[PDB]
RNA sequence: AGGUA
């Protein structure tokens, strides 16, 4: 928590959005997407029963 | 942006994030200006003559 | 046809470029893709490159070869041969100019270091990221700073038309435009005549170094970015046709198709004006499309449509693994050559090989047509090949005629070293596999389990004449790595010789007297008699005695019948005591070695082929075979398997109750396991030894079994007493994965079948074993083909250069013992100075002469400990080395022959046994094995009060002086120890000599009085632990790894000062009488306690060894070969003179050296997580050692000498190999060493730059020129350098050497800004040119040309 | 058939040369204008040049003066 | 791709 430079939502988005694509001006929607659709998606993320 | 970038691809997607999106009728505004450019060079081939000798030879 | 002596690598100038290109291609197109006719003028185009199809204008205007002087100027096309469109080129005019991606994403980046200039910047300004200013003027803005977009725009407002700033490519190349090169030489020049500050003028040094280095390149650096492209032959590009809607088309084509697409659009919208974001955008295409094309894979690959791979690129085209692909691998094909499966040839001479009719054929079907046509038999050569398709007899004759004389090699399908590929006569033989010679699959590494070997034919009567004189396997009898025959009977022929030679304790005809063999061998076939039996028979020994005259004497003699039926064989000349005895795989090895050292080449291939015949007929006649009960199980397995289970059950039990750690009951149960292992393997080995106990004439007597397993582990024919203990035995303990020993061993062998589980164990073993093989040979083909670049270029020029230089030369002792004698590591070598006698000063080796077996054998009656021998590396010959400094080993007894290409030879015998690697009373108490002369060798001891001779410093050895001059016993004794013996004192072998404790080093006072604390608080160098029982404390002196703020400022030491306080000095040790404590040093004696000479001031707790720390194998030969560092670098003293220590711990620990005469300031570092061993205040010389650990071989060379780092790495490397048994003359370590080193610095130049790194041949010329002249300037002097072989073969001096087998596109990069000019005179170079090459037959006709060249 | 070229190398002592005049030998042996100087056993070129080397008839001295004096009579 | 040394 010392090291993390963000203390919210918005800009640990923005950050990850920036390391996942790199510049890519940080849109708070294509950040908010990127990171729904990385581990929340079911035609983009899955376990699977396994 | 500057972030240790070597695709054309990025860059030029923030060259294009630069300007901003028209309206229908921003458009109709931009080509207004143009179509005044366009009257004003008009008359410019108008006030010389040689163009429109040219052109009535066409005729 | 063609000559040229050099080549010369540079920028290409546009103006070039245009001038190579024959047409200017501006159109993507390629084909009317129904008509196959190339499209104009697209990047195929007859009008450009020239006509497709032979002799013919591509418009159906000319088609005759009458029209080939003049072109067709009725249409575009030219007519000319077909073949011109391989060779000419194109160019593309590029509308903006274009960065080369080589210049700039190399790790020294041209452009960037041109400039002076960060490669961040070069990549931000190139793609379009920010601005630079390409020139200013009377603003605040500097000749050259990179701007982004509003700071260029506020610039821009700021300043008006004055401000010349571009963006890209464009800017780079009106930089490069603004530069120039000779002008700031000179001011640079002028400039490091005044000023005198250090970095100003290393910056200058640096900078005009690199200027002047361009301009005599010859280059413009504006020609480093692109303005015109060139475009490769279209035939070097193909586009071929192929069924259906596949055709194969280039990668290149689809490349120079995008290149050619992105610079049409850009000419386009620069025509339209389009606005600034669209052009850059274009300019950025046509530079990703430049460099993609350059070299795709640093840019974020280039994939094409329809097909998911990287596009091939020239630069991938060019790099490639092995070495260049189309030059030498892979693979460079060559014509007339076969390949099948190979099977024995058991009846097949030496020198001559079973060659299928059906591949003979084939092979030399030209042959067969000359001489059909000669004869008359066909009257055309189309004739000649309906009669050899018809296969008919007569061409049959004509093919055992071409046969007859012809020589073909033979080649293995990897090649380790030379032997690989031999010479045979093919005899020709119904079948079709390739009958080989028994004796010389040995050389191949070739098993007859489906191994399939190449045959070449060597066309030209050269080539004939070459491959009988040098290719010949009767030729190559001897090892190229050792003087010991290659050509040794293996598994049957030895099996078949040891059932000869055997003897039994009775048999038919024993005590009868023969005449002759040929009685024995009647007696034997007429089943009168036993093969072999205790026999008296008359036999005519020949001797090579007087002068070279045979001696017949006529005696009797008591042996075996088969010994004498083998004497028949053996050609007159030899003792007859070679063959009276049971003949192992080493005994007819020393055989053959002696025959061969004794009559010659002849006799010894004809007794080779006889002793082969020999040995197969009578194994085949022996019935030796390996039934199932040969495997005879000792009848104390299941006793000593019970013990043992008996005791680690005990051990386990003892565990449970806490009474032994886990740690120790592991190491128990493991050494009683082992025991139980040896006891059960001796057993067995007792049991099948003597296994025969039947009686002579009644009475039994214990003899040689006939058991047939024990005649093929005792004959060394196959099979170890290690790999029938996994046999007849238990296969004992083995490891599991992490690499740990099991505990629990498989307590079964292969004839009492393994249960699933130990079965399930063993695989661990297996698996680990093949990955091991696998990855040990890929491993063994780099570090070979790494040795091969690095030795390829040197070659034996002269026959004598002249020089007393050389080695000292001893037999080596590692350890306790002698490992390899003094005569092994001489014979073959050249004397470099008269050694006398031990005893008399007697010359009995007269001046620099070579060293055969007569004048080893002198050397051992009158037994030297040392000679000097002159070494490849002290060689001073230039551009080679002189044979003697070589030596003699090659296939001959006799000096080298100049000419002899001695390096690829080396680094060959080094590479080919690498896939062979796959890897108490010890520093407690000194005990001589033997009795002899004891010597102290740089020992600092002086006897005290109590008789102890304590020996400070760990520098000193004891060796041990046998009765004429030999050292055969060495020993290191640490600092501090105590000694019972004195420096001529006889010692009985196996007597305690020295001891010290195991536990620690002590440090044994030699003087008296009171013990002060020098440099010492009380919790901050020294922390209370005091126990005072008599006076004693535990006080501990922090380790030399760490300590605390104040422990850091002091070194603590106890000094001895007596009563009156005066200081009492040590005598006879350069030791001061101030004990500088090491780490831990563990203060016994407080303050104010009188000491007694012989008594213990402070231990260092040690552990008496017990831990690993010696490797081996690949890694370790590569990482010598490689100069590592050891990661723990054993800092030598870099000066003799007095030393001391200096300010303690600004993080790293300074020690100054001060000379007692001449220049004293010698201040260097020392990191504070060493353990030193030096004392400050004592005369050290410049050798040894500061601190303890490995040594690295960079200093070793800097400061011990080049005899020393020689020395150093032969004995490591050889330390290597003999712990696997490969014998290699370290003369081949010798020369691989001698390249390493040809890189020198240098530090007085005669024309150099005072630190440029110089071939030291160039140096050694130049130096020697000043000398005789009177020009002495300045200078000049150097100190040689140790390079990797990496490093050492990729900075040699030509680039096409570099380029061939490492890194291709950096140094074609570095030759180019270097404009480099390679004159060949090198292996590879020549051999990538494609002419003889300056090695043995080519030698004589390149220095021809040398003739030819710089004189008329 | 030649096994061994050893005692060809005793008489040319380099090894390496010895393949140069052999093969200069060998070759005005099988090209038409020499005729041979030592028996054969139908027997290509190379073996000849091997037997001649190894009796001493011909080396790289005797080959070069046969053709020096060649060249003068051809030239007459 | 699999297999051979």
């Amino acid at each position: 928590l010392r090291v993390d430079p963000t203390n919210d939502r918005l800009s640990a988005l923005v950050e990850i959005y920036r390391m996942m694509r790199p510049g890519e001006p940080p849109t708070r929607e294509a950040a908010e997407s990127l990171f729904e659709n990385l581990f929340f998606s079911e035609d983009r993320y899955d376990l699977s029963a396994v | 942006e500057i972030g240790r970038t070597t695709d054309p691809v990025r860059m030029y997607m923030r060259e294009m994030g630069t300007v901003e999106l028209l309206t229908r009728e921003g458009e109709i505004d931009i080509a207004k200006r143009i179509e005044d450019g366009i009257n004003q060079v008009q008359c410019s081939v108008a006030e010389y003559p040689e163009a429109i000798t040219y052109l009535l030879e066409q005729y | 046809t063609e000559e040229f002596d050099a080549i010369k690598i540079a920028l290409a100038s546009p103006d070039m470029i245009r001038s190579w290109s024959f047409g200017e291609v501006k159109k993507p197109e390629t084909i009317n893709y129904r008509t196959f006719k190339p499209e104009r003028d697209g990047l195929f185009c007859a009008r450009i490159f020239g006509p497709v199809k032979d002799y013919e204008c591509l418009c159906g205007k000319y088609k005759r070869l009458k029209h080939r002087g003049v072109i067709c100027e009725k249409c575009g096309v030219e007519v000319t041969q077909t073949k011109v469109r391989r060779e000419r080129m194109g160019h593309i005019e590029l509308a903006s100019p274009t960065a080369h991606i080589w210049f700039l994403k190399s790790l020294p980046s041209r452009i960037g270091l041109l400039l002076d200039m960060p490669l961040r910047d070069i990549e931000r300004v190139l793609y379009f990221e920010s601005y630079v200013v390409i020139e200013g003027g009377m603003t605040n803005l500097e000749r050259q700073q990179i701007l982004t977009e509003e700071q260029y725009l506020d610039a821009l407002e700021e300043f008006g038309d004055e401000f010349d700033a571009k963006m890209g490519a464009e800017a780079i190349q009106a930089l490069l435009k603004s530069m120039d090169l000779e002008q700031e030489c000179e001011q640079l020049r002028e400039e490091l005549n005044e000023t005198n500050s250090e970095t100003k003028r290393k910056k200058l040094t640096k900078r005009i170094k690199l200027l002047e280095a361009f301009v005599q390149s010859g280059n413009k650096p504006e020609w480093m970015i692109l303005t015109v492209l060139p475009v490769l032959p279209p035939d070097l590009r193909p586009l071929v046709p192929l069924d259906g809607g596949r055709f194969a088309t280039s990668d290149l084509n689809d490349l120079y198709r995008r290149v050619i697409n992105r610079n049409n659009r850009l000419k386009r919208l620069l025509d339209l004006a389009a606005p600034d974001i669209i052009v850059r955008n274009e300019k950025r295409m046509l530079q990703e499309a430049v460099d993609a094309l350059l070299d795709n894979g640093r840019r974020g690959r280039a994939i094409t449509g329809s097909n998911k791979r990287p596009l091939k690129s020239l630069a991938d085209m060019i790099k490639g693994k092995q070495g260049r692909f189309r030059q030498n691998l892979l693979g460079k094909r060559v014509d007339y050559s076969g390949r099948s499966v190979i099977t024995v040839g058991p009846y097949l001479r030496l020198h001559q090989c079973g060659l299928p009719k059906k591949m003979a054929l084939e092979l030399f079907k030209p042959f067969i047509y000359g001489k059909l046509e000669l004869r008359g038999l066909a009257t055309t050569i189309k004739a000649a090949k309906k009669m050899v398709e018809r296969e008919e007899a007569v061409v049959w004759d004509i093919l055992d005629e071409v046969i007859r004389e012809h020589p073909v090699l033979l080649n293995r399908a990897p090649t380790l070293h030379r032997l690989g590929i031999q010479a045979f006569e093919p005899v020709l033989i119904e079948g079709k596999a390739i009958q080989l010679h028994p004796l010389v699959c040995a050389a191949y590494n070739a098993d007859f389990d489906g191994d399939q070997m190449a045959v070449h034919v060597p066309l030209t009567l050269e080539a004939q004449l070459e491959a009988r004189a040098l290719m010949m396997s009767t030729n190559n009898i001897l090892s190229p790595a050792n003087g010991e025959p290659i050509i040794v009977p293996s598994q049957d022929v030895v099996l078949g010789l040891y059932y000869m030679t055997r003897d039994c304790v009775n048999a038919k005809g024993e005590g009868m007297v023969l005449t002759g063999p040929k009685e024995a061998e009647r007696l034997y076939r007429s089943g009168l008699a036993s093969l072999h039996a205790r026999v008296k028979v008359r036999i005519t020994e020949y001797e090579k005695d007087a002068n070279g005259e045979l001696v017949a004497k006529t005696s009797l003699k008591d042996t075996t019948v088969g010994r004498a039926i083998l004497w028949m064989i053996v050609p007159k000349g030899l003792p007859y005591s070679i063959v009276n005895q049971a003949l192992g795989k080493k005994a007819i090895s020393k055989m053959l070695n002696t025959c061969y050292r004794i009559l010659g080449l002849k006799p010894t291939v004809i007794f080779a082929d006889q002793i082969m015949y020999t040995g197969f007929a009578y194994a085949a006649r022996s019935g030796a075979s390996v039934g199932i009960d040969d495997m005879v199980i000792p009848e104390k397995k299941h006793e000593i398997i019970s013990e043992a289970e008996a005791e680690v059950a005990e051990i386990q039990e003892q565990f449970q109750s806490g009474l032994v750690t886990a740690g120790e009951r592991y190491n128990k149960v493991i050494d009683i396991w082992a025991a139980a292992n040896d006891r059960v393997s001796k057993a067995m080995m007792d049991n099948l030894q003597t296994e025969t106990v039947i009686n002579r004439d009644g009475q039994e007597e214990k003899q040689v079994s006939f058991n047939s397993i024990y005649m093929m582990a005792d004959s060394g024919a196959r099979g170890s007493a290690a790999q029938i203990r996994q046999l007849a035995g238990m296969r004992g303990l083995m490891a599991k994965p992490d690499g740990s020993i099991i505990e629990t061993p498989i307590t079964a062998n292969f004839r009492e079948g393994l249960n699933v589980l130990q079965y399930f164990i063993s695989t661990h073993g297996a698996r680990k074993g093949l990955a091991d093989t696998a990855l040990k040979t890929a491993n063994s083909g780099y570090l070979t083909r790494r040795l091969v670049d690095v030795a390829q270029d040197l070659v034996v020029t002269e026959d004598d250069c002249g020089t007393h230089e050389g080695i000292m030369m001893t037999p080596v002792i590692e350890g306790g013992d002698v490992k390899e004698p003094l005569r092994d590591r001489v014979l073959g070598r050249v004397t470099a100075e008269d050694v006398l006698k031990p005893g008399t000063a007697d010359i009995l080796v007269p001046r620099n002469t070579l060293l055969h077996e007569q004048w080893c054998d002198l050397l051992e009656e009158n037994s030297v400990d040392a000679v000097k021998v002159r070494s490849v590396v002290s060689c001073d010959t230039d551009f080679g080395v002189c044979a003697h400094c070589y030596g003699r080993d090659l296939a001959r007894g006799h000096i080298i022959n100049k000419g002899e290409a001695i390096g690829v030879i080396a680094a060959q015998s080094i590479g080919e046994p690498g896939t062979q690697l796959t890897m108490a009373a010890a520093e407690s108490s000194i005990q001589v094995k033997n009795k002899g002369s004891i010597k102290l060798s740089n020992v600092k001891s002086v006897v005290n009060s109590s008789g102890k001779l304590v020996i400070t410093s760990r520098n000193t050895e004891l060796k041990l002086i046998d009765e004429f001059g030999r050292t055969k016993e060495s020993y290191k004794v640490p600092y501090g120890a105590v000694l019972a013996k004195g420096d001529g004192e006889q010692v009985a072998g196996g007597e305690t000599v020295a001891n010290w404790d195991p536990h620690t080093m002590p440090v044994i006072t030699e003087v008296s009085g009171f013990v002060r604390f020098t440099d010492m608080i009380d919790g901050q160098t020294i922390t209370r632990q005091t126990d005072e029982l008599t006076g004693l404390s535990s006080l501990v002196v922090l380790d030399s790894a760490e300590r605390t703020a104040g422990g850091k400022d002091l070194r603590p030491a106890l000094k001895i000062v007596d009563a009156q306080g005066n200081d009492v000095l040590i005598p006879g040790t350069d030791m001061p009488a101030q004990y500088f404590l090491p780490g831990k040093a563990i203060v016994q004696l407080e303050d104010g306690v009188q000491i007694s000479s012989g008594d213990t001031l402070a231990r260092i707790p040690q552990e008496s060894g017990g831990t690993k720390d010696i490797t081996g194998g690949l890694p370790r030969v590569a990482d010598l070969f490689e100069a590592r560092r050891p990661k723990e670098p054993a800092i030598l003293a870099e000066i003799s003179g007095i030393v001391s220590f200096g300010k303690e711990t600004k993080g790293k620990r300074r020690l100054v050296i001060t000379p007692v005469d001449g220049s004293d300031p010698y201040e260097e570092m020392i990191p504070k997580w060493r353990q030193l061993n030096v004392f400050e205040g004592e005369r050290v010389e410049r050798g040894d050692v500061i601190s303890d650990g490995p040594e690295a071989p960079h200093d070793i060379l800097r400061l011990r000498g080049v005899h020393a780092v020689t020395r150093y790495i032969v004995n490591e490397v050889q330390d290597v190999y003999r712990l696997q048994g490969v014998k290699i003359n370290d003369k081949h370590i010798e020369v691989i060493v001698r390249q390493m080193l040809r890189k020198a610095t240098i530090v007085n130049a005669g024309s150099s730059d005072f630190l440029e790194g110089e071939q030291v041949e160039y140096s050694r010329v130049k130096i020697a020129n000043r000398e005789l002249e009177a020009n002495g300037k300045v200078g000049a002097t150097y100190s040689r350098d140790l390079l990797g072989i990496t490093k050492a073969s990729l900075a040699t001096e030509s680039f096409i050497s570099a380029a061939s087998f490492q890194e291709t596109t950096r140094v074609l990069t570095e030759a180019a800004v270097a404009g480099k000019r390679d004159e060949l005179r090198g292996l590879k170079e020549n051999v990538i040119v494609g002419r003889l090459i300056p090695a043995g037959t080519g030698y004589a006709y390149h220095q021809d040309r040398m003739r030819r060249r710089a004189a008329g | 058939a030649r096994v061994t070229v050893q005692d060809a190398v005793e008489k040319i002592g380099n090894r390496f040369d010895l393949v140069l005049v052999a093969a200069r030998r060998a070759r005005q042996m099988q090209v038409g204008g020499k005729d041979p100087l030592v028996p054969e056993e139908n027997d290509k070129t190379t073996v000849i040049a091997l037997r001649e080397i190894e009796e001493g008839l011909i080396n790289n001295q005797i080959l070069d003066v046969r053709e020096r004096q060649e060249q003068q009579e051809q030239e007459a």
